[PDB]
């Protein structure tokens, strides 16, 4: 596999590229800045702002920047997480000369028409106003309230509709000047890209960026509305973090648990994170499935099985990201990696990492962070069968 | 007859102290209620062994320690402390009949409580005027076992029969009047 080779401008940015023979390229943008950095004060600034960031731009007023990047057969795309912040562009190589500049405009030089800025605000007030069907993207952000509560990590990526109704360019443009730092940005680039050449680029374009107690708290919240016709639960416990090597070991954990659309989270904040399940289940077997989860929790803490480690070594295995996946799945990966690590992984990495663990330190790891812990749980539904703090906390422990 | 008891109860579940429906808001009870039995059980037994190791005859007749005389009866008689509300209605009633029914009649009449309820709340939180009546109640039933331990002579007498007819009129009479006027007090009746 072709190396990841990062380079550093003179504002900080960093050019990480990583060549392959597919022929287009997902070149992004990544930034050090999510709802964690925002002081409740502007607790939508960078969701805001992500939907201003391609209204228009003093070089592309108006639909100019959508039309070019249009024109040029380029989808742009963008997100927001509570850390980072990402503006990428799936394009053809041969385009890098305008996919970069375009990116330019879009982290610097960027112009908040107040027009816009006002029916942005509608939007995603209105959006809101429906984010509520969302019902799984509820469970994780009270999974993350009652978790993390009077911390900057409690608080959305959207941010409450009275900080979306009371916001102005200001704002923003301070939010703009605060956090996007050149420092603390990387320019990643996946697929059919010279090093060299996007080195230039970000030295012609984008040398201009100005240059400069987290706690889990084992908590419950319990939103009950009985019309709902199914219920999502979500139980977490503290995850070790982004650096924290054990990380892996945890992986392996949800490789072998893998009621209903019982899936497994491992969401990895700065040294802290939530480790946990979310299902949705009718609401008479929520009781039910709440402690077969349990039971599971505790059958890797104390009876693992070499066999069963393998089976989740294996789909680790297979779900490192690769050219194969493609240029964006890459890109992402250069750039949460450069934003979090400090540096690209590779892949042979992730495999001598896979293949040390065992499963004693599996069980190990597991009754570090399992075993004895206060959960988060958040459920939405009809939730009066969920049992409550005690039930739960002990079930995190056997009396055998 | 207690595992009927609680049988019969479930089917319905327990009663709160604000005698609502209180099926908005239950909990579990092995992890939640059962450490507040086992703290009753400990205070419980707390009272029964200082009761025993401390003070085991004040509850207890002197008399109970001599052997059974048929030839001689001790000249101060009385039952137990508990069955003294009871001893002292049986006194009051000059009837002996009259007298056996009115003691009967003192256990049942708790049956015949629930067709005297004429008020529209189940408890006795939001119900002041019934408060007061039911702790007059529990003031004449500390006097009817005070006055059976009196011995038969002025005025112990009087107020044996006075306590008797002020519990069988509190309990027949006075309480579904008062829940009444509470649901005349309210706007309700
Ligand atoms: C012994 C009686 C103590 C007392 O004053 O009564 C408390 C009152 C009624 O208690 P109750 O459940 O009727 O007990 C009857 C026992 N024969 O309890 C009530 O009035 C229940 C309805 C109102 C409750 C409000 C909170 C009352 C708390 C009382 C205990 C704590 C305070 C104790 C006194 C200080
Ligand atoms: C043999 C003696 C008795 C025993 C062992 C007994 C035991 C119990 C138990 C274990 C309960 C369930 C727990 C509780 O509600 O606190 C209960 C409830 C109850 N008992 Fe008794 N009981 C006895 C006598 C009586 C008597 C004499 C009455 C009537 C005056 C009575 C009326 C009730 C009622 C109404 C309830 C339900 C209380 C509520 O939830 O509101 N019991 N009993």
């Amino acid at each position: 596999v072709p190396e990841t080779q990062v380079s550093i401008l003179d504002n900080g940015l960093r050019v990480a590229s990583e060549q392959s023979s597919h022929a287009t390229c997902t070149v992004g943008v990544w930034i050090d800045a999510g709802s964690r950095y925002e002081t409740e004060k502007n607790n939508g600034a960078g969701y805001f702002l992500e939907h201003l960031a391609f209204k228009g731009t003093k070089n592309r007023p108006g639909n100019a920047l959508e039309k070019e990047v249009e024109s040029i057969g380029a989808h742009l795309n963008a997100y927001s997480t509570r850390e980072h912040t990402a503006y990428l562009i799936k394009a053809l190589s041969k385009d890098l000369p305008k996919v970069v500049e375009l990116l330019a405009d879009i982290v610097q030089n960027s112009s908040l028409e107040d027009s816009q800025i006002e029916k942005e605000r509608d939007v995603i007030l209105r959006e809101m106003q429906e984010n509520d069907a969302s019902m799984q993207n509820v469970v994780f952000d009270y999974l993350h309230a009652t978790a993390f509560q009077g911390t900057p990590l409690a608080q959305a990526v959207e941010g409450p509709s009275e900080n979306v109704r009371r916001l102005s360019r200001t704002d923003l443009t301070d939010y703009l000047n605060r956090h996007y730092k050149a420092p603390r940005m990387v320019l990643a680039a996946a697929g059919g890209v010279e090093h060299q050449q996007l080195l230039d680029l970000a030295q012609k374009h984008l040398s201009s960026v100005s240059r400069v107690p987290c706690r889990f708290t084992g908590s419950e919240i319990r939103h009950r509305d009985d019309a709902l016709p199914l219920a999502h639960v979500a139980i977490a416990v503290e995850g070790p973090g982004w650096a924290n090597p054990d990380n892996v070991t945890l992986q392996v954990a949800n490789a072998i648990i893998g009621c209903q659309s019982f899936q497994t989270f491992n969401i990895s904040y700065s040294d802290t994170g939530l480790l946990g399940a979310h299902f949705v289940c009718d609401a008479m077997s929520i009781d039910d499935m709440v402690f077969f989860l349990q039971g599971q929790w505790m059958r890797l803490c104390t009876s693992a099985t070499e066999s069963e480690v393998t089976r989740g070594k294996n789909i680790l295995r297979n779900a490192l990201v690769s050219h194969l996946d493609g240029t964006t799945p890459v890109c992402e990966d250069i750039g949460r990696s450069l934003l979090t690590y400090g540096r690209r992984i590779p892949l042979a990495e992730w495999e001598s990492r896979i293949q040390e663990v065992d499963a004693q330190m599996l069980r190990d790891i597991c009754s570090k962070y399992f075993y004895d812990q206060c959960p988060a749980v958040a459920g939405y539904g009809p939730i009066e069968q969920l049992p409550d703090y005690n039930r739960i906390r002990s079930g995190m422990f056997w009396l055998r | 007859l207690a595992i009927v008891h609680l049988l019969f109860l479930h089917e319905t579940g327990s009663n709160n102290p604000t005698g609502l429906n209180s099926d908005a808001d239950k909990i579990p009870f092995h992890p939640y209620y059962t450490i507040k039995d086992i703290l009753g059980i400990l205070i419980m037994f707390l009272i029964l062994m200082t009761l025993v190791l401390f003070f085991p005859d004040m509850l207890g007749d002197p008399d109970n320690y001599m052997p059974a005389n048929p030839l001689n009866t001790p000249p101060h008689i009385k039952p137990e402390w508990y069955f003294l509300f009871a001893y002292a209605i049986l006194r009051s009633i000059p009837n002996k009949l009259g007298g056996v029914l009115a003691l009967i009649l003192s256990i049942l009449i708790l049956a015949l409580m629930p067709f005297l309820h004429t008020s529209k709340q189940r408890s006795l939180m939001f119900r002041p005027i019934t408060q007061i009546l039911y702790w007059i109640l529990v003031a004449n039933l500390l006097i009817l076992t005070w006055i059976g331990g009196q011995p038969v002579e002025h005025p112990f007498i009087i107020i044996g029969q006075l306590a008797s007819i002020s519990y069988f009129s509190i309990i027949l009479i006075l309480m579904p009047i008062s829940g009444i006027i509470e649901d005349k007090m309210l706007k309700l009746y």
